[PDB]
């Protein structure tokens, strides 16, 4: 455990592990889904896996992981699931963060698995937050940009509502998952 | 995403001048911009990379009777942030009416920052209600930031017209604010200058300095404000999702400020989280009950402590409530920043919806009914007569914060199903 | 408003779907969901 | 001897003036949480605070004290200490036992 | 619980003053505030977890005529305690009726401090009777507390007006001041102005200064009985404790002051309690009969010594006993405080009520009945006269202090089923 840590990092990966892999991040995951969006909201069917890949690498330079170390953004990698008829843009599609040399001991195959079956119901729920939100944006510029007449206040009034029933709840479940998951 | 931040008046200059400073001492640069050896962090949130390697940030300088401007130009902190667009009372009139014939290359000004970062969340605008220089001209620019942009967000932080005041015009100038304020903005953040005054004369015994105490005292709040964007948590580093929990309704946009030391010149979260629910941690000083509160903390966290200080603060029953439906305080947990001074090591702030702010806007209100009642107190201001003839934007304002009052007053109730 | 009557009719469920589960860890989600009892003290929201 | 002997008196005298109506209730109505965390917010209150051994009060709820040789929530409380591996041969499970009826005659 | 402690008038600021100077010194914090290293305790009785971390007491400053509060003003103790609630004679009336007119916004400050602490267990009211500054106001408080608020506890530390004293207006202020202290308060804990003043003389040679000597006597009375507030035990770790087994119907309130060392400028629990017997040891100086007795003891005592103590005062009878029923001296033993001098290390106080003091309240009368029946002693004060033209008031004073004083010569007799 000396000589592993000083020629490999082991503990850099395991970071890296909860931001690339489980959000952990933040900044960067929200940069990379608003590039992402409209590839993800499209069925697997006009995405191959290059296009998506060559993706990443404009919104790692753009958000501040540019200052981590080469290798650690190198080994964060793009797949792109079995495509077979059935196919949506949320069911297909991982991110991945592999492990090769003799840093793999740490992890096995089924525990890396694991850790992508853990992955895809996070990818869902974060991409819901971003919904609501454009829910929400659109409240907002549509009370100040048709508000004329008062010919449109109830339901109006009523949908901002009926989404603020949504905000405190799915706000508040991704800070569970966020401060104690 | 990224901030760019508006700064105009004296008094508004003055709080982004001290907000730049403060913002240079928290992140690794110098006066300059020159890069530390210390420095999961942001520094392009109100800074961009600029290209002499100094992280110039985007602001807007705006001048009107310059005084305390020309002291901001001979600065270290003029080496920091100059991307040269200066350009040039004590009236709202004659601030809106100087703003309305010059719209045009500001908005250009606008437009050059605009184009300047890659992406953008809102604008925040540095402001002062009913200060004369900011007055005026900070609303006719809420009206062209507002309707030229309809995509983004539109920030204000702003002061409540009352320091122990001599202008007699003033409520007729915040009532016209406050009616631009309720519709070309989608979130307020308001601070009463009596509340930080009294903590002022509280803490220290300064009489005469109350100014530049009270800038370190917002921007300060400015700085925790938006530590959770410029440092990467998990929630709000986007503007949008912090204003939207508090925020229920486009009326009910008006934030109260919390921040639960009122020192820096041991501790737990469940401490401070019962320090922080009394209203004379409150920097703003019948049934009145929040609609929503959020807190964001900073420091040593144990992960259980914010856990069992929120069963606590339930059994407890120490805050003010939501009627129509569950909104209530959450708690958020940040990052420390390097480089700030180590006392009170756990630091917690609050942001929260409350229906108290409707006493002092009413307050406010029956200032100006009397006033206006007496008829002796326009002082008959020419741009006030050339601006309108009839007077009847006072009126219109008069009207919109009655619906204010009134919606705040029907948020109270446990029916919202009635409005106003 | 029917939307929102089906959206408050899961929310019932779901909060008592989390008072009834094993282990303490999923009951915490339950209480910062659902602070103020204006949901959930019976089968209907109060 | 601090809490159940009570060399304290200003960690019930907090506790007995907040907790005096969510206690009345019989002891069925109450739920265990609740106690505990009422609990927590009076050791906070109390000087118990800066003794390092508070982290052992925890909820166990009793039938009576007038049985061999209550009904509702008080005197039915009680706290139960947990100790280490080698303070079993001075601590003892009966020991724990007699003290908690102390305590609730108290 | 807690305790919000009121001062009032250059006398009953002046005890305040010295009490709080007294636990500043008695507790681990600075004249600023700043905690010590060495401090089973309490320091939320009389003091708040203050927001500047500085334990900063409840106290409600109030001046009226100050010279002595302007003293307090520039003093390192000014930065102990101040909430900044400074609002501001010579006789009752203009007490009383300076006190009504401006009634609702000391409420307010009391409310404001009523706010503060999360609980209440009393209030404690630093005043003097017939102090002229104190008077008036200090009974139109006391309308005020006891009216306001029901449900908590009234303490008035009270001295009695005979100082070998020119005004002759005195018995009247007393009369009155008395008829509030027996209709409007809980409990009420009497000195002599005389007897301390005896004491002083006796234990020292001084003449001259004798207030501030007899502030020192009070200060370490008052802190002496809530050192088993302030320190936990088992019992009196509230008020009302301490209240009930001395009062046992609601006139008889009025409790003599004891305390066994009157030296702190070997010892047994034996010796002090056959020493405090006596009624020379007693700081306020037919049959006369105690109606109930309670010790409180500090120190490094042995517990069989108070056993055979209360065995020795048993056999002995040096007590004067209860008729109708059992009431008598109770041993109580509390904790050492820390920085505190080291001379009397066994020491204890005791709390009593006495028949006696009914002597001391028929004298007078007596002499409210000389100037009374003499007519040349009302000397015509314009408040007195303009407050109640019939003077009727001192009538109905008269009447309920004659009742207080059949009452205490009922409470005498073997019967108590026979009252007034």
């Amino acid at each position: 455990l000396d000589v592993l840590n000083k020629k490999y990092s082991l503990l850099d990966h395991m970071q890296a592990m909860r931001r690339y892999l489980l959000l952990g991040q933040g900044d960067f995951i929200r940069h990379l889904m608003d590039l992402l969006k409209p590839e993800l909201v499209r069925p697997a069917t006009t995405l191959y896996q290059h296009n998506l890949t060559g993706i990443l690498e404009t919104a790692v330079r753009a958000t501040n992981a540019q200052f981590d170390s080469p290798e650690i953004l190198r080994r964060l990698d793009v797949r792109l699931l079995e495509v077979s008829p059935g196919d949506t843009g949320w069911d297909v599609f991982s991110l991945d963060y592999h492990v090769d040399g003799p840093i793999a001991t740490v992890f096995t195959r089924e525990c890396m698995s694991h850790y992508l079956r853990v992955f895809n119901f996070l990818w869902r729920a974060k991409r819901m937050e971003y919904i609501l939100t454009d829910i929400r944006k659109g409240h907002m510029c549509n009370a100040k940009l048709l508000r004329n007449m008062p010919e449109f206040s109830g339901v109006l009034h009523q949908c901002h509502i009926l989404a603020s029933e949504m905000v405190h709840f799915i706000h508040q479940m991704q800070y569970y998952i966020t401060f104690e998951v | 995403r990224e901030i760019i931040t508006l700064q105009l008046g004296q008094c508004g200059n003055q709080i982004g001048f001290e907000f730049w400073k403060q913002l240079c001492a928290e992140h690794g640069i110098s006066p300059e911009g020159i890069v530390e050896e210390f420095a999961t962090d942001r520094k392009d949130v109100f800074f961009y990379q600029a290209d002499d390697e100094h992280y110039i940030p985007r602001a807007v300088l705006l001048d009107l009777e310059p005084r305390v401007i020309h002291s901001i130009l001979n600065s270290p902190y003029a080496k920091l942030y100059n991307p040269e667009n200066i350009y040039l009372g004590n009236n709202w009139a004659s601030g809106f009416s100087q703003g309305e014939k010059i719209h045009e290359d500001i908005f250009d000004i606008i437009d050059r920052e605009a184009d300047g970062s890659d992406s953008l969340e809102g604008f925040v605008l540095c402001h002062s209600i009913a200060g004369g220089t900011g007055s005026g001209l900070g609303s006719y620019l809420l009206e062209r930031l507002n309707d030229r942009y309809p995509k983004k967000l539109v920030q204000t932080y702003s002061v409540f017209p009352n320091q122990d005041e001599d202008v007699v015009v003033q409520p007729y100038n915040s009532l016209l604010t406050l009616k631009r304020l309720t519709q070309n903005a989608d979130c307020v953040v308001v601070l009463d200058n009596t509340a930080l005054n009294r903590i002022a004369t509280d803490r220290l015994h300064i009489q005469n300095p109350s100014f530049s105490q009270i800038n370190q005292l917002v921007s300060t709040i400015m700085s925790a404000s938006t530590t959770t964007l410029r440092y990467p948590g998990y929630m709000n580093n986007d503007l949008i999702g912090l204003i939207a929990s508090l925020i229920p309704t486009p009326r009910l946009h008006f934030l109260m400020t919390g921040y639960t030391p009122l020192t820096t010149d041991k501790t737990t979260v469940l401490d401070v989280m019962r320090r922080l629910l009394q209203p004379k941690n409150v920097m703003v000083s019948t049934n009145h009950c929040y609609i929503a509160i959020l807190n964001i903390i900073q420091g040593e966290v144990d992960p259980t402590q914010v856990h069992k200080s929120l069963q606590r603060i339930r059994e407890r029953k120490l805050a003010n409530f939501i009627p129509w439906g569950p909104a209530s305080i959450q708690v958020a947990l940040s990052r420390k920043s390097p480089y700030l001074p180590s006392a009170h090591r756990v630091s917690g702030l609050m942001m929260a919806n409350h229906t108290s702010i409707s006493s002092l806007f009413e307050r406010t209100c029956r200032q100006y009914d009397k006033l206006r009642k007496r008829e002796a107190f326009l002082e008959q201001f020419r741009k006030e007569d050339m601006f309108k003839d009839n007077f009847d934007e006072m009126d219109t304002s008069r009207e919109i914060v009655q619906q204010l009052i009134d919606e705040y007053h029907a948020a109270t109730r446990p029916d919202y199903i009635s409005w106003g | 408003r029917i939307l929102t009557h089906f959206y408050q009719g899961i929310v019932q469920q779901f909060l008592v779907l989390l008072t009834t589960s094993s282990d303490e860890s999923l009951r915490f989600l339950s209480f910062r969901l659902d602070f103020n009892e204006h949901y959930k003290a019976r089968e209907p929201r109060l | 001897k601090r809490y159940f002997l009570m060399d304290q008196g200003d960690f019930f005298v907090h506790f007995m003036d907040l907790a005096e109506e969510e206690l009345r209730k019989p002891v069925e109505d109450i739920t265990p949480p609740r106690l505990e965390a009422l609990l927590e917010l009076a050791l906070r209150m109390s000087t118990a605070n800066t003794d390092p051994f508070k982290d052992d009060l925890k909820i166990d709820l009793m039938p009576h004290d007038l049985i061999t040789q209550a009904l509702s929530g008080l005197e039915a409380f009680s706290f139960d200490y947990i100790v280490k591996w080698p303070l079993s041969l001075i601590i003892n499970r009966k020991a724990l036992t007699r003290y908690q009826m102390l305590f609730r005659h108290m």
